[PDB]
């Protein structure tokens, strides 16, 4: 309350102090149980890479693939990713990938890339402009040079199949002049069935309990739950009015898991002023007293507060009727806030009460009138 | 179409001709307030970051702009129990009716407590409550005073109102019997409380078939409480929206925080998050913002409820239209969701006739005017009459008072004054 | 030959379940109440332009139906995707085909893949060289033409042809009738039920008061 | 605790220019909060990227301090609005507006200045000392129903007296302080007494 | 001048629409405060930024 208030004395009243929120108990790994190792040695490894006119795609799908093997190799000249960091690629999971495999000269590089233009962008490569995956190139003179012309050359992901067909003369002579492989891996990384995943090894499955999760790479944190939610057989996640996922089909035990967030609410501290007493209670705002002497109001879990049978006037207002105060050996107790000493009105059709004397009262009533004329000089607050 | 504006209507008008209702009927009407909004605190951190600690050293180089939005939004919650409180608590001892409801025929039953409610509503407090209808660092606190809490203050302040008139605002409840109170009443929009007391049965049937036709009115008309269901609609819509804003890009690669601390290694995700941090934060500010505005809004509306509380049920108002249409009699409090009900009572006149009047009379060469009301003749007779309701009295020198002679006055008439 | 297409020829966007909820989506489906061409599987089944993309569907009690060509010149001079689908098996293939001279069952090629009481509708779309199919099976009251009501269409198989698509055809077969709509691109809000189904739907540009 | 509406406004006003001078210390993502650290630092193709995330978020913060100044100034000027009314209806009047100027039945209000603000010292009758009577809507004379003038009909149990509403003084029923209004048969809860004629 | 708290009204709401009409001109940062300029003279990525 004093690092909140940034404060050492603290007067009476109500304080809203850092949310509560309960912690993740374990680290849960829910991954598709599928064990090929992913053809890689196809991809790159391939004797002969088709030409950038006719590029060739590998689809890649149910199995698991380390990128670590590719991204560590010194083969890669470049290794430039977007949408994804190559370091991440073993923690995440995908639907399928689509490795497009093709030989450019090494000068052509730059224009593979979302966005670009030119003989290869325009014509026969074209990325999409939000393309996520990776492009990985290599020099490829020792293998590819003769000149070696087959490499000829003529909407996103279009293959072009007087007319534009040109070659280069691959000679091993020839730096920018020589051939060079590329490999776009481009991954289908919707919120679909995955089947090329990392080599992240799965945990079992924990119910009831507030856990951090990993589904087929969606890290998230809550309390999984088993659900009604009559999931068709082509979807994979649900999602809140947020797009936060709000339940999930396990990718082992095809069940539909509803996702609950770990239970929070306000720590708000109840003090007396720290001029009469250091004694302190706290509520849990809408927590239950089971998921935290102990007080269930309506206004959330109470602590250190005596909940007390009698009623007084409000001193410091809890919410739902309830209120707290210091008091006896003082104690901080908790009560149902009194409206007012209950009257008897002593009505009859024929009663009435006259008033035999009177009182000046002389009241005081204080209203605001004016504030302080502060005035910015902005250029100076914001440039000095 | 064009609109009309209403229907035409020349005045009657001439310098010597004057409408006095002879018949009236009490109205009641029913005026609405919102009092108070749904008490929302944000954890801003939680909202924007959703317990990423990544994204929440990020939200630390924005330094107090988070704690900022959360002390406003505390500012706003404070005062809507402090707007609920400056209603309702207007009565300093919780009243009670008598077990016997001698009031005059007049039939509150229909607006004091009944006991077989689970909280101890009135019949048309529980009309109001019919008719009126988490996740994300978003959440709703209870009010102060739960309903069963507005529900006794509204039977304090409507059980004092019944039982002693206006006195348990002005100090001590004093009793006095319903039909004396409302005796009272007559007197302050100036109708002569013996017109009360020999119409007494009609106006209390009148009283009684207007609080019949609140019944009808609110079981009939959903519609009816648009201003407080407007205000819980309000608080749902901004609500909602901060929420479908999470859903929100904003320029980043997604508008999921964890998407994009799972694809992306720390240098390339700070630059992605800063990016929902900045949207976040700004529609975080513009629901504040909107909130502060709406809450002077809500603010300004309990200040007039409150007023409304000590002028039209604690008092009688000579202010027109402020306790609703007609001369206001008296006014009872309904809590509602988010609000108040006042059900005013006014006295409207019903039944004109038309006469000649005159500003004065000549009676010995004196001009006599009237004490109280206007000179008024039927066509052949002079009559002195009160303004606001047609009882034809002796013209006299009891109801008149001399001042100089017939020469001065602009449409004297001449006829006899009795002298008792 | 046409009919009204009425409430017809909407699909599920994307793979997510979502419930209770009025979601707002902007794609190529069959705009509502569109005037969609009619023919018939006996004495019918020319080459069509494709545009974006097309809505099939097929009135039957029969299985005459049993797949589509598309493509750009349908000639051997390019790539061509062929899909045929009996309702019990399925043979798709991109090739440099020439098809016979009357495409029906008498009962460089780079991609391959294998797996009246009733009416099938389907939808086919190519975005970014991928193409996309989705369906739907209903029994059906209307014996005489394409029916009233609302019902989406899941999705069935996606395909990394990178090949263009300007033209299309039906395969029939021989010892029921079809339709064709275009797809455009259209803001929808779509109805998902409690049970997670869209249940009905908003075309945004069909009127004034749809928007 | 009586000033506390003039020291919340005092201390709201303070807290909310600290909040703005506090403002200065942020990065808001820069590589420091001080301007004279990236002009030292930085040469200018550099320095103006870091500068620029200074002035969006100073930018953003003085915008937050004169919105919430504008909506505080709304409410000090319906506070204002409210002391002005207060001042023409109590201190240049008396107000017939139930609990608009203290509690009680006002008679008059004395205005004290107050750093920011208006104290206002409402003077207002409290009736203290309450008795019980038996009353009556009317009284029977000679078949005539009598009302009071001014005032209500009360006894002591014996005796009937009319008296003003707010104060105790039994004053003998009379011609002078009664008005008839026809018979009796018309009145519920008419009582007889002799109505003296003056 | 008698008028005054209506042509306020009046002067009030007009220099909120010139205001924010004159904010047309101003470049925020971009490399010029007509979006035509950047539109003919950028291409996609580099113009989006
Ligand atoms: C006051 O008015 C209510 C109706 O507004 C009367 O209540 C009805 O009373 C009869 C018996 O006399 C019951 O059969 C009805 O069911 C009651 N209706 C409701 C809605 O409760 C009430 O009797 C009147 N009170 C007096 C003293 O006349
Ligand atoms: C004054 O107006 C009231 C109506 O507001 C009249 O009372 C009604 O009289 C009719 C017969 O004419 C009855 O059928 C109704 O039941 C009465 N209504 C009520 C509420 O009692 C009344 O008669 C009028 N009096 C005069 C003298 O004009
Ligand atoms: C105007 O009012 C007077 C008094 O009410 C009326 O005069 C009375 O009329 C009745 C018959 O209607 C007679 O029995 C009374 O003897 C009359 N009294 C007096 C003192 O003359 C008069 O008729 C009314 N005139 C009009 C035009 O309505
Ligand atoms: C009201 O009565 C007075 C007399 O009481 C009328 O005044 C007289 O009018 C006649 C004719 O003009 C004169 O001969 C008298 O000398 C007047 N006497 C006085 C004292 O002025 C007066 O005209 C009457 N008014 C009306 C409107 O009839
Ligand atoms: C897809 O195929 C169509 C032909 O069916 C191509 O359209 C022609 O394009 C040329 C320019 O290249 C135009 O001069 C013609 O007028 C177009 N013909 C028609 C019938 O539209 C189209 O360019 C091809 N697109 C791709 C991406 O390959
Ligand atoms: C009610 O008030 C009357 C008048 O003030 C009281 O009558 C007087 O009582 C005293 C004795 O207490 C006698 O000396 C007087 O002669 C009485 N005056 C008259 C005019 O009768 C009466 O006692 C009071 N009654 C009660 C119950 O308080
Ligand atoms: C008020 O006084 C009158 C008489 O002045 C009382 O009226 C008499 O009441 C009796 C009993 O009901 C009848 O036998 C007489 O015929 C009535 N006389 C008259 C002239 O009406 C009346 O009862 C008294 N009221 C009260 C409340 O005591
Ligand atoms: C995955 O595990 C389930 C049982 O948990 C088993 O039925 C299934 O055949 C396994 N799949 C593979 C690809 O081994
Ligand atoms: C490709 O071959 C080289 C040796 O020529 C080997 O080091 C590398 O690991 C291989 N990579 C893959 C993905 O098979
Ligand atoms: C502060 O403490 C003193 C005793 O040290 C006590 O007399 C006084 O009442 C306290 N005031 C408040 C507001 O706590
Ligand atoms: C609190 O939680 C328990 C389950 O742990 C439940 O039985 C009880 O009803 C809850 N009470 C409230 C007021 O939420
Ligand atoms: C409150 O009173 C009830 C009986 O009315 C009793 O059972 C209960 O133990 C009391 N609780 C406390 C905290 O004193
Ligand atoms: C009053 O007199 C005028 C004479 O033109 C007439 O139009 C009007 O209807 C009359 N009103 C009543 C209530 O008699
Ligand atoms: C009242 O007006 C009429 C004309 O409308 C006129 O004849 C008469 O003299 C006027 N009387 C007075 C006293 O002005
Ligand atoms: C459909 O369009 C054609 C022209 O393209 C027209 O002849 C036909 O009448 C239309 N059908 C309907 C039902 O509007
Ligand atoms: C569908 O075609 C396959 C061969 O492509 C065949 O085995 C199967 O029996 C056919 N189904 C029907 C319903 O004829
Ligand atoms: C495949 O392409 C070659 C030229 O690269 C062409 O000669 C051949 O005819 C094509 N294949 C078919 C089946 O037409
Ligand atoms: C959802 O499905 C159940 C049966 O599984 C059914 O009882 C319920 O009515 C369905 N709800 C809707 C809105 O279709
Ligand atoms: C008035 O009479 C009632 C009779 O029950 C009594 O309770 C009440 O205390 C009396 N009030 C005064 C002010 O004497
Ligand atoms: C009051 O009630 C009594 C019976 O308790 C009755 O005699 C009397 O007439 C009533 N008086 C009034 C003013 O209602």
């Amino acid at each position: 309350t004093k690092c909140t208030l940034k404060s050492f004395t603290v007067e009476k009243g109500i304080y809203q102090t850092s949310n509560f929120r309960v912690q993740p108990t374990e680290s849960i790994v829910r991954f598709p149980n599928i064990t090929n190792l992913c053809p890689f040695g196809e991809v790159f490894n391939a004797t002969r890479f088709a030409s950038v006119y006719a590029w060739n795609r590998k689809r890649i799908s149910n199995c698991v693939a380390d990128y670590s093997v590719l991204y560590n190799s010194a083969s890669f000249s470049t290794f430039k990713c977007y949408g994804v960091s190559p370091t991440k690629l073993n923690d995440l999971c995908f639907t399928n990938v689509y490795a497009d495999s093709f030989v450019i000269r090494g000068d052509e590089v730059r224009q593979i890339a979302p966005g670009q233009t030119g003989k290869i962008a325009d014509y026969n490569y074209k990325l999409p402009d939000d393309f996520t995956g990776c492009v990985i190139a290599w020099n490829s003179n020792n293998l590819d040079s003769k000149g070696n012309y087959n490499y000829l050359y003529r909407k996103p992901f279009e293959r072009d199949i007087y007319f534009p067909l040109q070659s280069y003369g691959f000679q091993p002579t020839n730096v920018g002049y020589q051939p060079y492989r590329v490999v776009v891996l481009s991954f289908e990384l919707l919120h679909a069935p995955a089947t090329v995943c990392g080599p992240k090894k799965s945990t079992n499955l924990v119910k009831n309990k507030c856990v951090n999760f990993n589904f087929n790479g969606l890290t998230g944190t809550g309390v999984l739950t088993e659900s009604n939610k009559k999931f068709l057989p082509f979807q994979q996640f649900g999602r809140d009015i947020a797009d936060t996922t709000d339940a999930v089909r396990d990718p082992q035990t095809l069940e539909i898991l509803d996702i609950t967030p770990c239970s929070f609410g306000g720590v708000s501290v109840i003090t007396p002023g720290t001029n009469t007493s250091n004694q302190v209670a706290v509520l849990y705002q809408g927590v239950n007293c089971t998921e935290v002497n102990v007080f269930q109001t309506r206004a959330g879990c109470l602590i250190g507060a005596e909940h007390v049978n009698n009623s007084y006037e409000c001193d410091i207002p809890i919410g739902a009727g309830i209120c707290a105060s210091y008091q006896t050996s003082q104690s901080i107790i908790a009560y149902t806030m009194s409206l007012g000493a209950e009257n008897s009105v002593a009505y009859s059709n024929n009663s009435i009460a006259i008033p035999t004397n009177f009182t000046i009262s002389v009241t005081t009533e204080i209203l605001p009138v004016s504030m302080t004329k502060t005035s910015v000089d902005c250029t100076m607050y914001i440039c000095g | 179409y064009t609109m009309s504006l209403g229907a035409e209507n020349s005045v009657a008008y001439s310098n010597n001709s004057i409408a006095i209702p002879t018949n009236f009927t009490i109205s009641v009407t029913t005026e609405i307030l919102p009092v108070s909004m749904t008490k929302t605190s944000v954890d801003c951190t939680m909202y924007i970051c959703g317990d990423s600690t990544e994204c929440s050293n990020l939200l630390l180089q924005y330094g107090s702009f988070c704690t900022q939005l959360n002390r406003a939004l505390t500012g706003i919650a404070v005062e809507q129990d402090k707007n609920t409180q400056e209603v309702f608590a207007q009565v300093k001892q919780i009243y009670k009716t008598p077990p016997i409801k001698d009031f005059g025929g007049f039939n509150f039953s229909q607006i004091l407590p009944d006991p077989s409610k689970p909280s101890k509503r009135s019949f048309i407090e529980d009309l109001l409550f019919n008719k009126v209808t988490k996740f994300n660092g978003l959440t709703v606190l209870p009010p102060l005073l739960t309903d069963e809490m507005i529900a006794q203050y509204t039977s304090a302040l409507l059980a004092g109102t019944i039982t002693s008139g206006w006195t348990f605002g002005a100090g001590a409840a004093l009793q006095i019997p319903f039909a004396m109170q409302m005796a009272y009443r007559f007197n302050g929009i100036g109708v002569t409380q013996n017109v009360l007391y020999e119409n007494q049965k009609l106006i209390a049937n009148q009283f009684n078939s207007a609080i019949g036709k609140i019944q009808d009115s609110l079981s009939s008309t959903a519609s009816a409480l648009g201003k407080l269901q407007d205000v819980v609609n309000q608080n749902a819509q901004a609500l909602n929206t901060l929420v479908k804003q999470l859903s929100s890009n904003f320029g980043a690669i997604s508008s999921v925080l964890n998407d994009i601390l799972s694809r992306l290694d720390k240098v390339e995700a700070e630059v992605q998050i800063d990016r929902l941090i900045t949207g976040r934060l700004q529609s975080l500010q513009t629901y504040v913002t909107q909130q502060l505005i709406r809450a002077a809004e809500i603010r300004a509306s309990a200040n007039l409820a409150a007023t409304k509380m000590s002028e039209c049920v604690l008092g009688q108002s000579k202010r027109v239209d402020f306790c609703g249409k007609g001369y206001h009699l008296m006014s009872f409090p309904q809590s509602a969701p988010h609000g108040v009900v006042f059900l005013h009572v006014t006295y409207v006149p019903a039944q004109e006739k038309n006469f000649t009047t005159a500003p004065a009379i000549c009676h010995d060469g004196k001009a006599h005017f009237p004490r109280e009301g206007v000179f008024v003749s039927n066509g052949t007779h002079w009559f002195v009459t009160q303004r606001n309701f047609y009882e034809p009295q002796i013209i006299t020198t009891d109801n008149t008072f001399v001042s100089g002679n017939c020469d001065v006055v602009i449409g004297i008439v001449n006829n006899t004054v009795y002298d008792p | 030959a046409y009919t009204n297409s009425f409430t017809r020829g909407v699909y599920y966007p994307d793979k997510v379940f979502r419930s209770s909820v009025l979601h707002s989506t902007q794609d190529l489906f069959l705009p509502f109440f569109s005037n969609v061409t009619w023919f018939h599987a006996i004495h019918d089944n020319p080459v069509l332009p494709f545009n974006d993309g097309v809505y099939f569907a097929s009135t039957e009690k029969s299985n005459i139906i049993r797949g589509w060509i598309f493509g750009t010149t349908l000639d051997s001079k390019t790539q061509s995707l062929l899909i045929v689908n009996n309702a019990t098996n399925v043979v798709i293939k991109v090739c440099e085909f020439q098809f016979c001279n009357d495409p029906f069952l008498g009962v460089n090629c780079t991609f391959e893949y294998v797996s009246f009481k009733n009416l099938r509708e389907f939808v086919f779309k190519n975005i970014d060289g991928y193409f996309k199919i989705y369906s739907k099976h209903t029994p059906i009251n209307l014996v005489r033409d394409l029916p009233q009501g609302f019902s989406a269409l899941e999705p069935l198989v996606d395909l990394p042809i990178g090949i263009n698509i300007t033209r299309f055809q039906t395969l029939l077969a021989l010892h029921a009738a079809y339709y064709v709509g275009y797809l455009q691109p259209r803001t929808f809000l779509l109805k998902y039920n409690e049970n997670g189904t869209i249940t009905d739907a908003v075309d945004c540009a069909l009127d004034p008061l749809s928007e």
